[PDB]
């Protein structure tokens, strides 16, 4: 019964930088994961970046070395850096949450989802 | 009398609800060495002296140690000569001719018990019984040293005096059938949860993951639990006895061994899966594939294997005292017997080692998730209460029998054997208990309406 805010999508022209956000408005287990994906048109929902409760990170193979996520202190609030976008980076990005609270399982939070154009 | 239908009113019976059989000789309250069905060997302080009296009793060398056969002969020959014994005697036949057959047998009981010339000892008793007064003679009787000594036998002989019928034993009968049930009960939960499980695995292409793959391994073994080890176990307890010979039943033993390892490792390879998963899953997803996680579940299976079949079929895991020895001799006995080594051994590879890297992990991950980049919410509770069912679960079923099994081996009959087959079973309950806490993610609830169509 938690939200995800999500913030800071739109249009961008072609080399442009975009800043994505997520918030998480509720009670989330210490130990999760929260990062993003996305869905490129007439594609599959594939993972952009995700990021772990304890520091460490992971980027797709299409991402690394252009986008760079990191997360806020306490606020469980997520922030993407997107450099140097592309038009294959132009998709629809959705924030999500990998809780582990049932410690056996995952329990996964999604947003609502922000749409992400790059200018060809 | 066309009477052949369960538990009929007689001595026998009676006798062996209120002695039981032991076939190795042991000390009854008083201290007297008994052996059989309540056979007095000898009220010498001696085990020699018993031994003696044994060996002569029987007709051979018996090292303290009879068959089931012999202590049945021992058993009639004491009834027969209490009777006999009753019919010389001046003050017990006017009595005993005086009685209905159920008070008949309370009386046999009695001299059973405390000889004929104790049970002539008692004149205002049978005074009392001879003049049919039941209840007078039932709270006489309960002013006696016999009612003081044996109270739990002396109230049910009293009974049986007073109302003239068995309702002091017939009640132990319904007991039989009333736990059938239940081991009925027990394996069809276990068989249908984990197939159930299995099929969800296997049909389901969303719920093919590592921790799943390990999933699998533990419906597995308790599969093969709640199909071969759980009902031939319900039979052999029920029926008293074992059908199936000394190679089925040593196989059954192995079965059992390597489906509670394989089960318990299973359980320790689970917690560290998850271990890992939780705390560093980028490392997690990357090092841990699904063919090294095969690697590992063959692993497992064949360090369980190690520890069931190999000592077993080899007879290493046998002991050497001479009730052992019957045992394996005799065709119809599957009682189970080991040495200190394979005891210990077993006991550490199968629950003590997986229980303390379970513990630890666990651990590990309560403590850690405190100390993460972050008000004592409700989440952290509800994690705290699933890893306390996790291994509540685990250690409430399991531990009370390793421990038993490690103290039965170290201080000979410490444990009564009822209570050792008991916590076992309180062990094979736990197959059944898995796949309702390891089994409650979205998926395999999805999966789980999907196969039967609710
Ligand atoms: C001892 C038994 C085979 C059940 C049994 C009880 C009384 C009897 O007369 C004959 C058989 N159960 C074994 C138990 O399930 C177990 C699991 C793992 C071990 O490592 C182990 O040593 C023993
Ligand atoms: C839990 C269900 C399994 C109960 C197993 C009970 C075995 C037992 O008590 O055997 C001795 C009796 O037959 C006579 O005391
Ligand atoms: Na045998």
């Amino acid at each position: 019964q938690v939200q995800l805010q999500e913030s800071g999508g739109g249009l961008v022209q072609a080399g442009g930088s975009l800043r994505l956000s997520c918030a998480a408005s509720g009670s989330i287990f210490a130990l999760n994961i929260m990062g993003w994906y996305r869905q490129a048109p007439g594609k599959q929902r594939e993972l952009v970046a995700a990021i772990h409760s304890g520091g460490t990170t992971n980027y797709a193979n299409s991402v690394k070395g252009r986008f760079t996520i990191s997360r806020d202190n306490a606020a469980n609030t997520v922030y993407l850096q997107m450099n140097s976008l592309k038009p294959e980076d132009t998709a629809v990005y959705y924030c999500n949450v990998k809780d582990f609270g049932a410690i056996i399982y995952d329990y996964d939070y999604w947003g609502q989802g922000t749409q992400v154009t790059v200018s060809s | 009398d066309a009477e052949n239908l369960y538990f009929q009113g007689n001595i026998f019976e009676m006798l062996r609800i209120d002695e039981g059989l032991r076939l190795k000789i042991y000390k009854d309250t008083e201290g007297y060495y008994t052996i059989g069905i309540g056979h007095l060997l000898t009220k010498s302080p001696s085990l020699n002296a018993a031994k003696s009296e044994l060996d002569k009793a029987i007709g051979r060398n018996t090292n303290g140690v009879i068959t089931k056969d012999e202590a049945e002969k021992l058993f009639n020959q004491d009834v027969d000569a209490a009777v006999r014994g009753i019919l010389r005697n001046a003050k017990l036949k006017p009595v005993y001719d005086s009685l209905d057959a159920v008070r008949r047998a309370a009386l046999i009981n009695m001299v059973f018990q405390m000889g004929e010339t104790g049970v002539a000892g008692f004149t205002n008793s049978l005074r009392m019984l001879q003049q049919k007064r039941w209840d007078e003679a039932a709270v006489n009787l309960a002013k006696s040293r016999w009612y003081n000594q044996t109270p739990n036998r002396a109230k049910r002989v009293i009974t049986t005096f007073r109302t003239g019928t068995w309702d002091a034993y017939a009640a132990d009968e319904v007991w039989v059938v009333g736990m059938g049930i239940v081991m009925s009960l027990i394996v069809l939960a276990i068989v249908f949860g984990n197939v159930l499980v299995i099929t969800a695995i296997a049909k389901f292409e969303r719920l093919q993951t590592v921790t799943n793959y390990f999933i699998t391994s533990l419906a597995c073994a308790d599969l093969v639990m709640g199909l071969a080890v759980v009902p031939f176990g319900a039979a052999h307890i029920l029926t008293k006895t074992w059908t199936f010979g000394n190679f089925w039943c040593e196989f059954w033993t192995s079965i059992d061994v390597l489906c509670v390892t394989a089960s318990i490792e299973t359980l320790c390879v689970i917690a560290v899966d998850r271990y890992f998963a939780i705390t560093s899953p980028f490392k997690y997803q990357s090092l841990l594939t699904k063919n090294k996680a095969r690697v590992i579940i063959l692993m497992v299976w064949i360090v369980s294997g190690l520890t069931s079949f190999l000592p077993i079929q080899m007879h290493w895991y046998r002991a050497t005292h001479q009730e052992a020895i019957n045992c394996y001799a005799e065709e119809t006995c599957c009682d189970f017997f080991t040495n200190q080594a394979y005891a210990i051994a077993s006991s550490i590879v199968s629950f003590y080692v997986p229980l303390v890297i379970m513990v630890f992990v666990y651990s590990r991950v309560f403590q850690e998730a405190k100390r993460q980049l972050q008000k004592f919410a409700l989440k952290e509770h509800k994690a705290l209460k699933t890893l306390g069912i996790i291994m509540g679960t685990f250690t409430l079923c399991w531990l009370p029998f390793f421990i038993v099994n490690i103290v039965h081996v170290i201080q000979d009959n410490l444990i009564r054997k009822e209570v050792y087959i008991l916590l076992n079973w309180i062990g094979y309950v736990n197959s059944g208990f898995n796949p309702l806490i390891y089994c409650r993610s979205p998926d395999f609830r999805i999966a789980f309406q999907e196969l039967l169509c609710l």
